[PDB]
């Protein structure tokens, strides 16, 4: 759930319960945490009094921060695929998705590596092979990097296609033991288009 | 319509006399400017056209042929067909 | 847009809606959610008639031949019984949906109740018909008479 | 009482447009206090007016100040005392329209009353706060008289 | 205690309760009611995210793809500040600031900031019932940033700064001229006529300034902006205004200006009253009669296609605004002395034949033209000149008087050089009538008499520019060169014929007001061309 | 229209002239000002704040002089003892209207213990003086 971030340096609850089961005071340990290394603005030091005698708790704003930066981001990296040069942007995006593949195996930032991946347009070898092997990563991917993926992956894209073939069978199997006999419709009656 | 200095009765008052029942109507006079509807004393009409008749009532205006002739709508016509064809008999002679 | 404007009668505005109507019919217009489904219908009403129209009379010419002035009766009930324009009305515009509605059924020109007689009495009066609508409608009732 | 309104008007305009009819003319006056707005035809010919010339203006609702109603008729044999008595000029119609700026929302604060006496048309236009007492299909008297000063 | 354990844990078992705001009173409570932190350490394994942390990431992220730190801090600002504006509690603020007994360090991290700044004044003025938000603004003033505060109707509330700071805006006025008063005298006009005391207070010192009879124009001048600024936000003193003047020793005059400025517009009776006052044997001061904004009504009487006067009373209106006009009276020590009336009789006669020109107007322009030597004659008169100015203006302001005006050069334009040649007043009015011409661009003509136009408007800018009005002409030229507004074809033609007709030596004003406008590439390109008297050319070696 | 007491009337004048955003006194007054409220104003006058003697002071100017001739003593009245408050500028406003009711005008007199004023005009007509 939370794995993935401890790579970048960026402590998850893992090392967070690693460190506070031989902690004596959690209060300060939490305050240097959350203000040291947090963000570093005293905009949003100062902004937590008033927010948190509000009765409102500090978790909904911070969450909504994160998530709509997250937001941003996504937005404004999408905008930088189509602004600029392209090998720039293209090799920029690149980066960006070598220092993400770190925290690709977070749900709430797993949005953000997956359309960081879409946002390049030919993904390199070892991080389409990283992803391949997980279900739910492998599904999440977009049509270019799926694409990437079948282009040297002969048996997994003949899988891929193989139920699509079989419901092509079923249903022409069902249209030639049609119940309902007439010239007016038939097999050959629709056109190829349709 | 005029009490002090001395009693004075208008056109208009006695000719309300005349038109039967209570009958509203609109018409405009032939010599209407136009645009005077469009600018201001549209309904305080300075040349007295404008034809308004209210609960069988001349209000304003001055008539014409455009309002007591053989027109479609005319004060005669509302006559005819909001009251029968005695009280409209009994207008005409009345006019005249 | 403005013949939606001036024929649509909003039941969401609740200060419009206070200068025409007493309180015990804004209340009741305002919350009950079938005199809004019934009221919407007309306006339906309203643009498929007025979709008719458009094809019967090309060239947008307004001027038509009709057996009554409706204007006119309007006008005489306002003289007659003193309607001082300026106070809200005790008018519910459901009574005005289904008067219209049920006064629509009693002018008859071909009588019958087979399919063919049905059609033609519609036929027979769907200009008086649209025209009646299109004249006592929910806002013109309470907006303008 | 019926006073409906009073005021002090003064010419400050004789009829713009040019001499429509010979024994008719159409003021303009505007008021002192409430800041009033008066368009009025009077029978010039048996009540000639100047421009600069002031007058007291008492639209009433009734002649009787003991304030009961009367039918409508001309009755000239009557002996109950009457406002006329201090009254140089007289008017009685019938008001027909009353305008405002009112919109969809909330009230009017800018209104226009209209009366006809007979023929001869009047426009009263002001504030809402004192043309309450005008009511469409009402009849009024109009009770001017000039003021030397 | 043990009720409080569960509600304590039940707030652990939800997601990320690390991020809490109460974590630390939370935890004290767990610590107090005796339970072990394992449990509350275990939940909030699975209950961290780094949602202060992975922020920070995130940034470094967008700063290292291309985004500039500043928009990434003011997006940061923004957000914060909307949550702050949708999460403000009064009360418990006041509890814990009381709590606390000292002034917090935060607050002042928030007084460094221009959006907490606006963000405190809008919570100031939403809840008046809260200590804190004085106390937050005694602070901001404390801070140096009282500016912040609202000041623009505090000076009308405060007597000896609005006087001062009034003081220093005239200074400055008068420092530069119209130059520097066209710029000056937006917001100090604001602040004096914000409120109608100080109005007031101003017109009176302004007044009695103009009381000496030397110096006075430009006194009476800004007396005049000022309460022609006041009258423009729909708030009017005009009876005041006459009252402040001499205006007492002829009540029915004073009555009667009062009535008209009031009202807005003009009454025969009035006007008569005046004529028989004015025609009389004591004519008072002739300077009470000549507001602008009275002139401004005669003007706009006399003088508007389409707006009707009587015809009974126009020689008495021709009369008093002649009378108003043309008419001179000596003064010494705030009494008269004699009145001339040289120009009464033909200045009449030449405001009724202008008159019958502008209210006549189903005649063509054709014989406005014919009676070309009457209406040069009657031009002269700067009054005529302004009302023939205005005429043409309101009558070319119509969208479909181009299609009706048929000249390349039309006969319009060459009133306007006249107006221009008669008089050096009205320059800076023929330049605004030219500016309003050109920059009005016109969808309903073909673009070839659109260009025949505006190349007949520049033979009139350079004209304008000609008689000694530069400066205002010159800055608009370069403007509308930078503005793409004109074609470069026209500023080509401009120049050119302008260093075709002026001859140097050019002052250093103007050089250096015109070095920029050859600087632009279009005219660089396009003027410099080979020739042995090269307009370009023989200015940059003039420098 | 009564003579409603004194810190009622103070009240209802705080009420009909205390908008502090309307600095500018409502067209209202020609209608507002009476003989009973100007009358009850001379001991309520200490209840109004500056801005409502300020707005009244306004105000009392636009009046027809009908009314004027009809409200002499009263109008007179209420100046002399808007004369004697804390306020240099009800004081300086009084002073100015005093001949209001006598001729119609407004009185122009300067350079009288106001610092602001004085050094107004002294810089001014140097100025002007610098540039004529």
């Amino acid at each position: 759930m939370f794995a993935g971030l401890q790579d970048l340096g960026v402590a998850n609850g893992e090392d967070l319960k690693e460190t506070l089961t031989n902690c004596t005071e959690p209060l300060k340990a939490i305050e240097q945490f959350q203000t040291e290394n947090g963000v570093l603005l005293p905009s949003l030091q100062s902004a937590l009094p008033f927010l948190d005698l509000h009765g409102t708790p500090r978790l909904e704003f911070h969450q909504s921060v994160f998530d709509e930066l997250r937001d941003k981001l996504l937005e404004r990296v999408s905008a930088i695929a189509s602004e600029g040069k392209a090998e720039e942007r293209y090799k920029k995006l690149e980066d960006l998705l070598e220092k993400s593949f770190s925290l690709v195996k977070m749900p709430s930032l797993q949005p953000v590596v997956m359309c960081v991946m879409k946002h390049l347009p030919k993904v390199p070898e070892k991080k389409l092979k990283l992803v391949m092997a997980d279900k739910e990563l492998y599904r999440a991917c977009a049509v270019e990097v799926k694409r990437q993926i079948w282009q040297d992956n002969q048996a997994l894209f003949g899988d891929e296609v193989s139920p699509l073939l079989k419901q092509y069978i079923l249903e022409k199997e069902s249209a030639l033991f049609s119940t309902e006999l007439s010239v007016l419709h038939n097999f050959f009656s629709p056109s190829p288009k349709t | 319509a005029i009490l002090k200095p001395r009693p004075l009765w208008t056109g208009k008052q006695i000719f309300s006399l005349i038109i039967p029942g209570h009958i509203n109507c609109i018409r405009t006079h032939s010599t209407h400017p136009d645009d005077e509807d469009s600018g201001p004393y549209k309904h305080i009409s300075p040349g007295d056209t404008k034809v308004v008749v209210e609960n069988g009532e001349l209000i304003m205006g001055i008539l014409c042929k455009k309002s007591l002739g053989t027109s479609a709508g005319s004060l005669v016509h509302i006559s005819y067909l909001e009251m029968g064809h005695d009280i409209t008999r009994l207008f005409y002679s009345n006019i005249q | 847009k403005a013949f939606e404007k001036k024929f649509r009668f909003d039941y969401t505005n609740e200060r419009a809606l206070r200068r025409t109507l007493q309180e015990d019919l804004v209340k009741d217009v305002l919350s009950n959610a079938h005199i809004q489904n019934e009221l919407e219908r007309e306006f339906e009403r309203m643009r498929e008639d007025r979709e008719v129209l458009r094809v019967i009379f090309p060239t947008g010419d307004s001027k038509v031949v009709l057996p009554c002035n409706l204007l006119r009766m309007i006008w005489n009930a306002q003289k007659i019984f003193h309607i001082n324009p300026r106070l809200p009305s005790d008018l519910h515009p459901i009574k005005v949906v289904e008067g219209v509605k049920e006064l629509s059924k009693k002018l008859v020109i071909v009588n019958g109740d087979d399919p063919l007689s049905r059609q033609a009495q519609e036929n027979a009066t769907l200009l008086f018909n649209i025209h009646l609508r299109s004249t006592l409608c929910s806002r013109r009732m309470a907006e303008e008479f | 009482a019926g006073i409906l309104f009073e005021d002090i008007f003064d010419v400050k305009d004789i009829d713009p447009e040019g001499k429509k009819f010979d024994r008719v003319s159409r003021l303009h006056c505007e008021s002192e206090s409430f800041k009033m707005d008066l368009i009025l035809d009077v029978n010039i010919q048996i009540y000639p007016v100047d421009l600069g010339d002031k007058f007291r203006l008492v639209i009433a609702s009734t002649l009787y100040e003991d304030g009961t109603l009367d039918d409508g008729e001309y009755n000239p044999t009557d002996d109950r005392p009457s406002r006329a008595d201090q009254f140089e000029y007289v008017m009685y119609g019938k008001v027909y329209r009353i305008e405002g700026d009112e919109t969809s929302t909330e009230a009017a604060t800018r209104l226009s009353a209209y009366v006809s006496y007979g023929g001869l048309l009047m426009r009263l236009q002001g504030d809402a706060n004192n043309l309450h007492g005008f009511e469409v299909d009402s009849r009024v008297y109009l009770l001017m008289k000039k003021l030397a000063f | 205690d043990a009720e409080v354990q569960q509600e304590c844990l039940h707030k652990f078992s939800t997601r990320d309760y690390i991020m809490e705001p109460s974590i630390f009173n939370t935890l004290k409570r767990y610590f107090q009611a005796g339970g072990s932190p394992e449990n509350v350490i275990q939940l909030l394994s699975e209950n961290y995210t780094a949602v202060a942390q992975t922020v920070n990431l995130l940034a470094e992220w967008l700063i290292q793809t291309g985004v500039e730190p500043v928009q990434v801090q003011e997006t940061v600002e923004n957000h914060l500040k909307s949550l702050l504006i949708k999460h403000f509690d009064p009360r418990k603020a006041d509890s814990i600031f009381t709590e606390e007994g000292e002034t917090p360090a935060w607050l002042e991290q928030m007084i460094a900031h221009t959006t907490w700044r606006d963000l405190f004044y809008k919570l100031a003025e939403a809840h008046p019932d809260c200590l804190m938000l004085n106390f937050t603004v005694k602070l901001i003033s404390d801070a140096g940033y009282q500016g912040e505060i609202t000041s623009v109707s505090t000076a009308c509330q405060q007597l000896e700064v609005f006087s001062r700071v009034l003081r220093t805006s005239l200074a400055t006025i008068l420092d530069g001229g119209e130059e520097n008063l066209e710029k000056n005298l937006p917001e100090f006009a604001k602040m004096v006529c914000h409120g109608e005391h100080t109005y007031l207070f101003a017109q009176a010192m302004m007044s009695v300034l103009a009381q000496e009879e030397q110096g006075g124009s430009a006194v009476r001048r800004i007396a005049q902006e000022v309460q022609r600024f006041a009258q423009e936000k729909g708030h009017d003193a005009s009876q005041i205004t006459l009252a402040l003047g001499t205006a007492a020793s002829y009540p029915r005059a004073c009555q009667a200006l009062g009535a008209m400025l009031s009202k807005g517009a003009l009454n025969p009776a009035d006007i008569t009253v005046l004529f028989k006052m004015f025609t009389s044997m004591d004519p008072p001061p002739v300077e009470l009669i000549r507001v602008p904004a009275f002139l401004d009504l005669f003007m706009q009487s006399l003088f508007k296609p389409g707006a009707r006067i009587n015809q009974d009373h126009k020689h008495k209106y021709i009369h008093i605004l002649a009378y108003a006009a043309s008419v001179v009276e000596t003064w010494k020590k705030n009494k008269r002395v004699s009145i001339n009336k040289d120009e009464l009789k033909s200045t009449s006669k030449a405001v009724e034949t202008v008159h019958n020109l502008c209210c006549n107007e189903n005649k063509g322009a054709s014989e406005l033209v014919a009676e070309l030597s009457t209406l040069y004659q009657c031009i002269r008169f700067p009054v005529v000149a302004m009302g023939v100015l205005k005429w043409v203006d309101w009558t070319v302001s119509e969208p479909r008087y181009f299609q009706l005006q048929t000249d390349h050069t039309p006969v319009h334009l060459a009133l306007l050089d006249e107006i221009s040649t008669c008089h050096q007043l009205l320059h800076p009015q023929v330049l605004q009538l030219l500016v309003k011409l050109f920059e009005t661009e016109h969808s309903q003509l073909d673009v070839m008499e659109q260009l025949e136009l505006k190349k007949t408007l520049l033979d009139r800018m350079v004209h304008l520019l000609s008689r000694g009005y530069v400066l205002p002409v010159v800055s608009y030229i370069r403007k509308c060169l930078e503005k793409l507004d004109t074609d470069i074809s026209l500023i080509r033609y401009f120049v050119t014929e302008v260093l075709d007709v002026i001859a140097p030596p050019y002052t250093s004003d103007f050089v250096q007001l015109f070095l920029p406008i050859l600087e632009n590439d279009s005219i660089a390109g396009t003027i410099k061309t080979e020739g042995e008297h090269d307009p370009v050319t023989e200015f940059i070696a003039h420098c | 229209m009564a003579s409603m007491r004194e810190s009622d009337t103070g009240l209802w004048l705080h009420n009909k002239l205390g908008a502090t955003d309307e600095l500018w006194a409502p067209p209202s007054i020609a209608s507002l000002l009476t003989a009973a409220v100007i009358d009850n104003i001379r001991l309520c006058f200490h209840g109004l704040s500056s801005a409502v003697k300020l707005k009244l002071l306004l105000g009392t100017l636009h009046l027809p002089r009908r009314t004027v001739d009809e409200m002499k003593g009263a109008l007179m009245e209420i100046i002399q003892l808007a004369s004697l408050d804390s306020d240099p500028w009800v004081l300086m406003v009084a002073d100015i209207l005093k001949s209001f009711p006598d001729t119609g005008s407004l009185n122009l007199e300067l350079e009288e213990q106001n610092p602001n004023v004085q050094d107004i005009l002294g810089e001014l007509r140097e100025k002007v003086g610098e540039c004529e």
